[PDB]
RNA sequence: UACGGUGCUGAAGCAACAAAUGCCCUGCUUCCAGGAAAAGCCUCUAAGCAUCAGGUAACAUCAAAUCGUACCCCAAACCG
RNA sequence: CGAAGGUGUGCUGUGAGGCAUGCUGGAGGUAUCAGAAGUGCGAAUGCUGACAUAAGUAACGAUAAAGCGGGUGAAAAGCCCGCUCGCCGGAAGACCAAGGGUUCCUGUCCAACGUUAAUCGGGGCAGGGUGAGUCGACCCCUAAGGCGAGGCCGAAAGGCGUAGUCGAUGGGAAACAGGUUAAUAUUCCUGUACUUGGUGUUACUGCGAAGGGGGGACGGAGAAGGCUAUGUUGGCCGGGCG
RNA sequence: AGGACCGAACCGACUAAUGUUGAAAAAUUAGCGGAUGACUUGUGGCUGGGGGUGAAAGGCCAAUCAAACCGGGAGAUAGCU
RNA sequence: UAAGGUGAUAUGAACCGUUAUAACCGGCGAUUUCCGAAUGGGGAAACCCAGUGUGUUUCGACACACUAUCAUUAACUGAAUCCAUAGGUUAAUGAGGCGAACCGGGGGAACUGAAACAUCUAAGUACCCCGAGGAAAAGAAAUCAACCGAGAUUCCCCCAGUAGCGGCGAGCGAACGGGGAGCAGCCCAGAGCCUGAAUCAGUGUGUGUGUUAGUGGAAGCGUCUGGAAAGGCGCGCGAUACAGGGUGACAGCCCCGUACACAAAAAUGCACAUGCUGUGAGCUCGAUGAGUAGGGCGGGACACGUGGUAUCCUGUCUGAAUAUGGGGGGACCAUCCUCCAAGGCUAAAUACUCCUGACUGACCGAUAGUGAACCAGUACCGUGAGGGAAAGGCGAAAAGAAC
């Protein structure tokens, strides 16, 4: 599947 | 029928024995025969007590295929084939090259 | 179901057209009513499930005949 | 064994058949499985005699 | 009767296995694999018979079987039926 | 925690066994194609 | 005792006090939100049977089939 | 008297290649000129398999905890026995249902499975083991709900529903204390019981429904009284004189 | 008497640290809320995919949800890589 | 048919057979648990429980047989209602479920194409459903033609990507006539006489011919290399047989076959020939398919999108003429010509292959070829529908390694 930090929005969005 | 059977006396015609005579012991349905004193080979077999037997190696016949032998004639003393005729109503085999009934 | 016991008129598909012609599937079905019909050749009534025009065909074969037929036929009725 | 009993008599063959069970297989099985019975093939014949057995008086009455 | 004569081929063998079995000789009955469609009362008739002694009552229980063996496939065995006898009194076989 | 698979037999046969199956038009062609397929267990039943 | 166990024998076996969330209690008191069904059981007769058959009791006897019964079960045996 | 394939070597062509031959291999291969295409691979986070890397690195799954002696054994921190020590004790003890389905017991083996060793195991192999009128299912009874002769409805498939018929999570007859197996036991054994039908005897009698009525038959909270399990002490009994 | 009070079982999931190739695809430890009620629980039943259910978050409908999963149309179409 | 056999992994045990009751092959029988349309009721498929009949020199309880539903027909019964119906019991028949495609019928998508998207396309496709046959359907002009003529239906090649249709876009796309395959025509709408006379099906027999086991079937030796000859070399021989497989390396002459010639106790397909059943033939004189044709409204079919749109079908409301009559000839009218609707049947040329037999391939050769060369729809995954693998080769011979 996918790792939690994929997942994750605060860590994968950083930076709009 | 059958061409070569169970109490026949043959003789070989390919090889190792190549030209070696011999009874037909037993003649296996995959299309095989065991002959007596033809082929040789020498198994290994353990010696068992309950069975008195001394163990070492022992020697036996292999089954050579059918068509690795022809009947003997005996009336000329070489390889002969085989045919069928009726006589009587019982097909009998015959002998080729003299025709005789064997 | 609603098919005429008489005629055998059962529902029937085709389509809308709108005035742009847009098709959407619909059905025409048959103007069924059930009805007690008067025989006096049996003096009893019976009911049969039947279209407009059903009546009127019983109307000019005329009753019986039409009881022939679906007895002929086999319909319960 | 089979034209020999076609001409056994229905009811003759009936004795039979249970001499069949009623001795030799019930018998065997018994014997057989308490390590008795040397000679398995006593076994194969007397279940294929009843075969016979039931197969004339089936084809002798009735049928 | 009530059970035909025939169908008295409900007795199938001794079970004569385990000090289970010899032990519980040694204080009345004796144990059978018996039939599979076998009544009881059914078994107690063969047992009265043949074997021709007197019975109390009989005991039935079903084993089941062993599934065992093989590598992707698996091989089972048949069902059968245990006796537990228990003979009256003048016990013999 | 509790997951999804909670077994029972009396529900098992009632919702997937072969006479549910055989209780449906649908139900039927579910064999029939099993069958088919050549199947060996049509519905995993006792 | 083959050192895991296995046999044999065998005393007293009363009283006082305390005491449940168990039982009496499907009770009792009270309240509103007003608290399954059907059979077994008891009784009532209809058609029907009236010496019969049935019904009740005592004693005697016979029947009670078939299928489950190992083991884990807050877990190393189930869902993960 | 060694085909294809594999592996070297020499030569040759501008190249894709070709020829020769040693070794391996052990049975097929095909010039020439034509003919026909599953006709050429390094990439597509291509597909399948095999094998690297990080690396003999992290980790070996609750910080309840181990020490020693003696057995067995090729080998004992881990198995067996013993003496200590420590941990749970409304459980980390005990009986089940559900679910699993031989994991139970006994011999035997340790390759693979066990996150180590393993003589040990829920692991391999073989044999054994589940005993019922009374426990439970089947069974009678129904709830939800399901199915549903006819029937009503629906282009077909089908939908709904009456009579019914199914469906327990609830109602319905009856066995207890003790013993015994390596392994079951309210089932086997000893003692002592009970339930409902059939039949018979003997008394005495209106019996009789898929029908009527009764019963079964029912909520929440609260309050004590009476009582048992159960405990404590004394007495009693056996043993002790540290 | 009570959607009454303090507080175990039981039901919840406010804070933190740990864990994040976990012991664990959502838990552990210490604290925390409810705990006779709109409580909580075993068994069994009914509701079906533009449909269900929803003390309402677009929540949940088998680790899947702004339209479940399986097979089919099917080699959808891809002026893009 | 037979000298050897008791299926395979698979030895072994105990057997069976050799001149005809070993085995093996074929024809026809017999037996044929339980579940499953499941059919006595129930049910969590392979299980629980019955009513009624039978059954016991040990006539209890168990075992067996039968009892579903619907249809048709008959019989007997029989309400409100007396008649009569509905209802109810029994009985005889038939149905039911499964199955690859081809076929007819009831329903019927969207992706997509139009470089967007509604009309249009994809397409009457995919899919669901019902039904049937060996084929299905269609079919004996109310058809075309064009003043000359043709003469049922079906299929093939043309006509032609033409004429036309068409947001006249994308696309869709005939017919006339011609060449071919195969050709076949009959009943009802009815009574009289004569009567079972043609014929069709179902069926028994016969015969022939195919089928399901079978029989015979030619001719090679020497030597060299080699573990082994079928190979090389030599010399013979058969060929209506040099198809093919096997055998220790490549065999016309070792084996099995092949060409060729033969064979059926039994059961069957197909033809004829008849028997039995059911059925009608024949002559005279009649009859000639109305809620139909047409029309109005709404749709659908025709290549044809309503267009100037003939023609066909009908949900809806209507509604003729009847041989001096009526349909059509692509709006429509006249004349001419041509056909007879509103009842049916009908073989062949055409379609298809779950399956049987034989034969063939410039088809694959274990990541190929079926998913499956192998015990594969398996192991495995999933509540389920459902998904779905990997995995072939010792040798000529196990001689598979005693000690
Ligand atoms: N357990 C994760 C949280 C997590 C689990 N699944 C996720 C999916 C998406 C984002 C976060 C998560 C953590 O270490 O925090
Ligand atoms: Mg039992
Ligand atoms: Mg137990
Ligand atoms: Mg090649
Ligand atoms: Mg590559
Ligand atoms: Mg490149
Ligand atoms: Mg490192
Ligand atoms: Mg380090
Ligand atoms: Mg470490
Ligand atoms: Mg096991
Ligand atoms: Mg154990
Ligand atoms: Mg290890
Ligand atoms: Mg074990
Ligand atoms: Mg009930
Ligand atoms: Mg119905
Ligand atoms: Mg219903
Ligand atoms: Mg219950
Ligand atoms: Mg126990
Ligand atoms: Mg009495
Ligand atoms: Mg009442
Ligand atoms: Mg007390
Ligand atoms: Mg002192
Ligand atoms: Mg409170
Ligand atoms: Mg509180
Ligand atoms: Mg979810
Ligand atoms: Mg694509
Ligand atoms: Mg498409
Ligand atoms: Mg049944
Ligand atoms: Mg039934
Ligand atoms: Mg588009
Ligand atoms: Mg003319
Ligand atoms: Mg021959
Ligand atoms: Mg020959
Ligand atoms: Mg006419
Ligand atoms: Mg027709
Ligand atoms: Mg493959
Ligand atoms: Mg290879």
């Amino acid at each position: 599947t996918s790792k939690w930090f994929n997942i994750d929005n605060k860590i994968v969005d950083h930076r709009p | 029928a059958a061409k070569i059977r169970r109490d026949d006396e043959v003789i070989v015609l390919t090889g190792k024995d190549k030209g070696k005579r011999g009874k037909v012991k037993n003649v296996l349905s995959s299309g095989k025969v065991i002959v007596e004193g033809i082929n040789l080979v020498k198994k290994h077999q353990k010696p068992v007590p309950a069975l008195n037997q001394p163990g070492g190696i022992v020697e036996k016949e292999a089954a050579i295929q059918v068509s690795n032998v022809a009947i003997f004639n005996a009336a000329t003393g070489k390889a002969d084939r085989v045919g069928f005729r009726f006589e009587d109503g019982k097909k009998v085999r015959f002998f080729k090259s003299n025709s005789e009934t064997i | 179901s609603r098919v005429c016991q008489v005629t055998g008129k059962r529902p029937v598909t085709g389509n809308n057209r709108s005035h742009a012609l847009n098709a959407t599937k619909r059905r025409f079905l048959p103007n069924l009513h059930s009805h007690r019909f008067w025989v006096e050749s049996e003096k009893r009534f019976v009911t049969l499930r039947v279209s407009a025009k059903g009546m009127r065909v019983i109307d000019k074969k005329g009753i019986d005949t039409v009881l022939a037929e679906l007895r002929a036929r086999g319909e319960k009725y | 064994m089979k034209a020999k009993e076609l001409r056994e008599k229905s009811v003759e063959e009936l004795n039979t058949e249970l001499l069949n069970l009623l001795r030799e297989q019930f018998n065997l099985r018994m014997q057989a499985a308490s390590g008795q019975l040397q000679q398995s093939h006593l076994l194969k014949q007397v279940r294929r005699d009843v075969a016979r057995v039931k197969t004339l008086l089936n084809e002798k009455a009735g049928a | 009767m009530i059970r035909e004569e025939r169908l008295l081929k409900v007795l199938r063998a001794p079970h004569v296995s385990e000090k289970a079995s010899t032990a519980m000789e040694k204080s009345n009955t004796i144990v059978l694999k018996v039939a599979k469609d076998a009544t009881k009362a059914e078994i107690k008739a063969a047992v009265q018979k043949l074997f021709e002694v007197e019975v109390e009552v009989v005991n039935t229980l079903v084993v089941k079987g062993k599934v065992k063996r093989h590598g992707q496939r698996i091989g089972r065995r048949s069902d059968w039926k245990k006796a537990y006898v228990t003979l009256k009194e003048g016990q013999n076989l | 925690m509790k997951r999804t698979f909670q077994p029972s037999v009396l529900k098992r046969n009632r919702s997937h066994g072969f006479r549910a199956r055989m209780a449906t038009k649908n139900g039927r062609q579910v064999l029939a194609r099993r069958r088919a397929k050549g199947r060996a267990r049509l519905t995993v039943s006792k």
